[PDB]
């Protein structure tokens, strides 16, 4: 990262600082990385975080300088399409089925998050054009 | 290997025979790290060798066919019955062709007419399993092809055999159009309590164990409509009449008759309390808990009257049984070392005469002496007390076996109907395999009969599957018969256990000790299936299909002796007083034959009766020990599943190609694995690439023309790799959407 | 298939199937040839007669026994008797049935060789065995310990057996017999002034012996009483209805079995040869051979022989150790019954001499297997 990148990232990091000490929580590290363009899994986030325990994940605070190596480590298309084509072959996906898989497998998200991101992308049958939804969420 | 983290395995427990766990760690070629509902994180321990049984995936669990499952082993067969039986309350199940039926104690609605009609059109696969699917396949075979059809039902006597038969009979009556023409059903079900009464006995494991094979023919007109029925019976336990192990009873009808002694009708029989008589006393245990003997009596007799027995024939039969009981109390006093006598005015023989009609003096003389005839001349030879006892017990067994064959044939006179039978379907109820802490001649005969039925069962399955491979154009040499001739040749053949036991019966100064000591020369090192228990010389071990089984010799010789002296039955046959006793002995070596040789012939007729026929199978397993309206208890169900050969049908088929799939359903799930780069015009050709790429060893499966045949275990493997590729996609999407929604939370929060 | 079981001594042949309880065919072992000129034309003259024919015809015939003292003396008549037994009396082809043959111990060995050789060559019997007549009686009496006293026509022998082992060093063999009882009865009857000089007459005297002899509980008391009273004397009818009185001589004939000095043997009676056979074997055993004495063959059937021995040995043997004598009514057939039992054991089926092992080894194999 260059000075400009470090400045933009530091500003964003400080926006996530809800205590004023120039720090975020470990549990916020993933959120900051995502705001900065990274897409790590919870497993990946905990690994770059050093597999923190619940207590330090929720209350131990780190400044930007300690966060930065973790961001670096995380930082260092056809599969995405086939992955969506898994759940199709007319280019659609049931809303119920996408909801079920996103709320019951892997690193489960909440139903409200899924409703929020899926709002307006499904048609009257309850089908999502996944190439368009994917381009939208990658933009 | 197949083992990886987030895989599941079966772990042994006392409280139920297995427990489900998940792997916390990958395995490597030691300890495993395990997740359990209680004491959730544990060392697991590895035998210095095996691994825990890997667990089936949850699409397959709960299906109707136990051999559709990918991993086949005791845990999975336990589980898949458990789930339906408590959670679904679906009781009928298929294993290969064999139908597993778990006894409910609640009476389920499902047997009613509407379902019978709904089945009547539909083939063996067209429905979920139910008894009507077997009864239908039998009826369809009989109509589709002349050949008569058997149904065979196996288990402990309290496993609900009778009800599984009764509904099959309803199925025939209702489907055949035949309801007006005859009631077999009312007659069969009204006959049952008689043959339960004379046929059954308490065995220490449970009350009311049937000790004989019971076989029923249901006859049809050439229009495939019912004429009527005919019984036969096989494998009766002739030995039980005179001898019991501790905590066993003689056949119920003796106790019922003795409990009825309060009634005025039986006054002349002078029957004492049920433990006064030497044949009833020996088990020590004259009362079965939970029954009124005298109250069973009135149903027994009502069933006789409803089945057309004379009101005076009933007193005749009881007069004869009372004769046997009085006979047993005869006691011999020795004159000399080598000769013995009945003492003056001995009471029970005096009563046995007034019951049977024969003179006291000629009975008392003939009991004490054998007769020998040369061609020119004859010698009245005296016989030792120890011979005279086995003579009396042989006469008691011979009377009982004849009275039973007469009562069966009068039953047949009621059941039989005079239209000439075009063909028949036949329904058979038999004891399954039997092993107790002690095992004795009764169990050796039961286990021999079981393992001989098991040979026909094996050969029939091997025919059906060599057909199924032939139709679908595999090489059928891929799968090989499994054969228990090496064991039958030990039991049956010359220089075999039954043969050396017949030899030790006739050889002078024979005994159990010298019988075992004569077995241990011939078999013990020479034969791979005969084994000696290490700390004892009175005992021997045989590996059956099911298990190792240890047999004590101690009793085992006395039970084999039968010889009945011609004079002693000729005296009875001459008897004046009443009809039935001459009727019993109506038309040799048959008097010389030993019990084991009579049984070895009876079973061979049962086998000719079945081998005429193309059988169908039902197995009955009693899922809990205490009659609870619904519970499932895995320690019991294991013992049932082993004793009913289900686990051996499975252990055999697991070396097969048990798992068998349509090309369309194979697309139906596994297009997800298939790259649409490759997904292709022709289903039969498309998968040949995919499967041979996913599974690097071609020997593990075969391409049938219309179906695919996998070896055991590689379906769940394909399901694992599908679940992994689904998980990877779920990661990639949840990763994206998590990042997006956190960025939008950041938009909410700043602005 | 069932084996055949055959027993031949110098008296009756006994034959039958194994597993049967009594012999199917019993007939005297006699071959007879005509001694007079055939006068009638078309009489239907026959080269020889066998068994029951040689009894019925006998007056026209002369009657010859092919066995002296268990030893077959001329073979062609023995072969004729076997041929008559299998084809005519059993009516069963010997090619299909293993055969069991019985002999006295300490016979000439060639007797076993030739007896085998005829079975394999002349009847092509599929397999064969030989057993000692004394061994087979224990099966018929139900014992594995005892001393088998067995005496028919021809040989008389004792074989001790203990727990299924025989003791060759104690076997005893003698030539008192139902035959030399008959020839002594003929000799002594001459004093009452009746004479028999011919074989067919001997067959009368044999029936006189079979009906009328008995064994004296004490000899000298009844020797006095016959001097004292007619009441002992018993009378009998010849075939033609002439009638004869007989005296002390009816008991006095089987007395020779106890004192062979009367016939003129220097030997001691079957009692003392029993005792000396016991004494020949270990004092550990002996009590058991006092506890079981098994009497076989026809000559034992004289009324009161058992009581005479039970007295005689008890007097002889050490006073406290009890004696018992065991004498089953069947005993005339006990050696056959024993062969029936033995030929139906399944362990025994191993032990038939096979045709193969003969054809390799010649008759001599029988000496290896049989004893
Ligand atoms: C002159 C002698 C012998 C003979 C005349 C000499 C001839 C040469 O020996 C034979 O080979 C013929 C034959 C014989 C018959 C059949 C056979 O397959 C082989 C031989 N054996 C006999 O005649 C036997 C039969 C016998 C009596 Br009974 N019990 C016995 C107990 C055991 C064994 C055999 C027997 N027999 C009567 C004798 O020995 C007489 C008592 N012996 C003598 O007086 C002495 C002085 C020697
Ligand atoms: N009931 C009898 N009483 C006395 N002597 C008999 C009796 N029956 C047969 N005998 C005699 O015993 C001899 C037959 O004995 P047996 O053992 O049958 O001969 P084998 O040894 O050939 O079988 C003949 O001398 C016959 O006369
Ligand atoms: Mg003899």
């Amino acid at each position: 990262f260059n000075k400009d990148q470090l400045e933009e990232f530091k500003e964003a990091f400080e926006l996530f600082d809800r205590v004023g000490d120039g720090k975020i929580l470990y549990s916020q590290c993933g959120d900051v990385m995502r705001a900065l363009g990274q897409n790590p899994t919870n497993a990946e986030v905990l690994k770059v975080l050093g597999n923190p325990k619940s207590d330090e994940l929720k209350s131990r605070r780190v400044d930007f300088e300690t966060f930065l190596p973790m961001l670096q480590a995380v930082a260092k298309y056809e599969d995405y399409l086939e992955g969506f084509r898994v759940f199709d072959g007319n280019g659609k996906v049931m809303g119920a089925e996408l909801r079920h898989v996103l709320t019951t497998l892997g690193e489960k998200m909440t139903e409200e998050e899924v409703e929020t991101v899926l709002a307006g992308h499904e048609d009257s049958n309850g089908c999502i054009n996944y190439e368009a939804f994917l381009k939208h969420i990658l933009s | 290997e197949l083992y990886t983290k987030y895989a599941r395995v079966w772990i042994p427990d006392p409280e139920e025979v297995w427990k489900s766990a998940e792997l916390l760690k990958d395995y490597k070629p030691k300890v495993l790290q395990l997740r359990l509902e209680e004491g959730k994180d544990l060392e697991y321990c590895l035998d210095p060798k095996e691994l825990p049984p890997l667990r089936n995936p949850d699409i397959l669990v709960g299906e109707n066919d136990l051999t559709a499952l990918s991993y086949l082993h005791e845990p999975a067969v336990l589980h898949n019955l458990k789930v339906r039986f408590i959670d679904s309350k679906l009781i009928y199940t298929y294993c290969g062709i064999v139908l597993v039926a778990i006894n409910p104690y609640e009476q389920l609605p499902i047997y009613g007419e509407d379902i019978i009609n709904a089945y009547s059109g539909q083939n063996m696969g067209d429905m979920d399993p139910h008894i009507f699917a077997v009864a239908e396949e039998a009826y369809k075979q009989m109509a589709r092809d002349e050949r008569n059809q058997s149904i065979i039902v196996s288990g402990e006597s309290g496993a609900g055999k009778t009800v599984s038969a009764k509904y099959a009979m309803r199925y025939f009556a209702t489907v055949s159009g035949s309801a007006s023409e005859a009631n077999v059903e009312e007659k069969v079900l009204a006959s049952n309590p008689i043959m339960e009464s004379i046929g059954n006995a308490k065995t220490t494991r449970n009350d009311n164990s049937s000790r004989f094979g019971k076989y029923i023919e249901i006859g049809f007109d050439k229009r495939y409509r019912i004429i009527g029925a005919n019984m036969r019976t096989y494998l009766l336990e002739k030995s039980r009449v005179v001898f019991q192990a501790e905590e066993e009873r003689n056949y119920h009808i003796f106790y019922q008759l003795c409990a009825s002694a309060a009634l005025p009708e039986f006054k002349t029989l002078r029957l004492g309390n049920a433990n006064y008589f030497h044949y009833t006393k020996q088990g020590g245990s004259p009362v079965i808990d939970g029954i009124d003997d005298a109250k069973e009596m009135v149903n027994t007799r009502q069933a006789c009257t409803l089945l057309g027995i004379s009101d005076s024939y009933q007193m005749g039969i009881f007069r004869i049984l009372a004769g046997i009981l009085h006979l047993g109390n005869v006691e011999f006093a020795s004159r000399d070392s080598d000769s013995c006598a009945i003492p003056p005015k001995h009471d029970p023989l005096t009563i046995f005469c007034d019951l049977m009609g024969v003179d006291y003096e000629e009975m008392a003389h003939w009991l004490c002496h054998r007769k020998l005839a040369t061609a020119t001349e004859t010698y009245i030879k005296p016989i030792s007390k120890l011979h005279a006892i086995n003579a009396r017990d042989a006469l008691a067994k011979h009377i009982y076996a004849n009275l039973f064959n007469w009562i069966v044939d009068h039953v047949n006179k009621a059941l039989h109907s005079t239209v000439k039978q075009h063909s028949f379907i036949g329904v058979l109820d038999i004891y399954g395999f039997e092993t107790f802490e002690i095992n004795s001649f009764e169990q050796f005969c039961i286990n021999y009969a079981n393992e001989k039925l098991q040979q026909q069962f094996n050969m029939h399955v091997f025919k059906l599957e060599q057909e199924e491979y032939m139709k679908e154009q595999i090489p059928w040499t891929l799968i090989d018969f499994y054969d228990n001739q090496p064991c039958i040749n030990l039991i049956e053949a010359k220089m075999g256990v039954l043969d050396l036991l017949d030899e030790e019966c006739k050889m002078p100064k024979g005994s159990d000790d010298t019988w075992a000591q004569k077995l241990y020369n011939t078999h013990l090192n020479k034969c791979a299936l005969f084994e000696k228990p290490r700390l004892s010389n009175k005992a021997f071990i045989i590996k059956h299909f099911a298990d190792k089984v240890e047999y004590q010799c101690e009793g085992f010789l006395e039970k084999n002796k039968d010889t009945v002296y011609e004079e002693q039955i000729k005296v009875l046959k001459s008897s004046k007083k009443f009809k039935l006793l001459p009727e019993l002995f109506q038309d040799s070596k048959e008097h010389k034959k030993t019990v084991g040789h009579q049984f070895r012939n009876s079973l061979h007729l049962l086998m000719e009766t079945l081998n005429a026929t193309t059988p169908h199978y039902v197995r009955c397993i009693k899922p809990n020990d205490f009659k609870f309206p619904f519970t499932f208890d895995e320690k019991r169900a294991v013992q049932q599943l082993r004793a009913c050969g289900v686990l051996e049908t499975i252990r055999i088929s697991a070396a097969g190609f048990p798992s068998r799939w349509t090309y369309q359903e194979f697309f139906s799930r596994y297009r997800v694995l298939m790259k649409q780069k490759d997904v292709l015009s022709d289903r039969k050709q498309t998968c040949k690439n995919v499967l041979e790429k996913l599974i690097l060893d071609k020997d593990k499966y075969q391409f049938g023309k219309t179906k695919i045949f996998f070896r055991a275990g590689q379906v769940a493997y394909l399901e694992k790799i599908r679940a992994d590729k689904l998980r990877a996609a779920c990661i990639r999407i949840q990763k994206t959407i998590r990042g997006w929604l956190m960025r939008k939370k950041y938009m909410r929060m700043r602005r | 298939t069932t084996a055949l079981v055959c027993d031949n001594g110098s008296g009756l042949v006994k034959a039958g199937f194994a597993g049967d309880d009594a012999p199917r065919a019993v007939f005297p072992s006699i071959v007879g040839r005509p001694r007079h000129q055939g006068v009638m034309v078309g009489m239907g003259q026959k080269d020889s007669y066998v068994g029951d024919e040689a009894q019925s015809k006998r007056g026209i015939l002369t009657l010859k026994y092919p066995i002296e003292h268990g030893i077959i003396t001329n073979w062609d008549d023995m072969e004729k008797i076997w041929h008559h037994t299998f084809y005519n009396e059993l009516r069963v082809a010997p090619e299909e049935h293993p055969t069991l043959l019985t002999e006295a111990p300490l016979n000439p060995k060639a007797n076993r060789e030739k007896m085998t050789q005829i079975m394999f060559e002349t009847f092509n019997v599929p397999a064969m065995y030989v057993a000692i007549q004394a061994v087979l009686s224990l099966y018929a009496s139900g014992r594995t310990t005892g001393i088998v006293l067995d005496s028919g026509d021809g040989v008389t022998h004792n074989v001790p057996i203990y727990e299924g082992y025989a003791l060759p060093h104690a076997i005893m063999r003698l030539d008192l017999a139902g035959r030399d009882l008959t020839d002594y009865l003929m000799k002594i009857l001459t004093e009452r002034g009746y004479s028999f000089v011919t074989t067919a007459e001997r067959e009368i005297v044999r029936d006189i012996k079979e009906k009328l002899c008995y064994v004296a509980l004490d000899f000298e008391n009844e020797m006095a009483t016959a001097a004292s009273s007619s009441s002992l004397e018993k009378s009998y009818e010849l075939p033609d209805g002439q009638v004869i009185t007989i005296g002390n001589e009816r008991f006095r004939c089987p007395e020779t079995l106890f004192q062979p000095s009367f016939i003129g043997m220097e030997s001691a009676g079957i009692h003392e040869t029993t005792y000396n056979s016991i004494m020949k074997c270990d004092i550990d055993i002996r009590k058991d051979l006092y506890a079981n004495n098994v009497m076989s063959g026809g000559t034992t059937m004289y009324p009161g022989i058992a009581d005479r021995m039970q007295k005689e040995i008890t007097a002889l043997a050490p006073s406290t150790m009890k004696i018992k004598i065991i004498a089953p009514p069947e005993r005339k057939y006990s050696v056959w019954i024993g062969g029936s039992i033995l030929a139906s054991l399944s362990t025994f089926q191993q032990m038939w001499i096979t045709k193969q092992e003969y054809d390799e080894a010649g008759p001599s194999i029988v000496h290896r297997k049989c004893f």
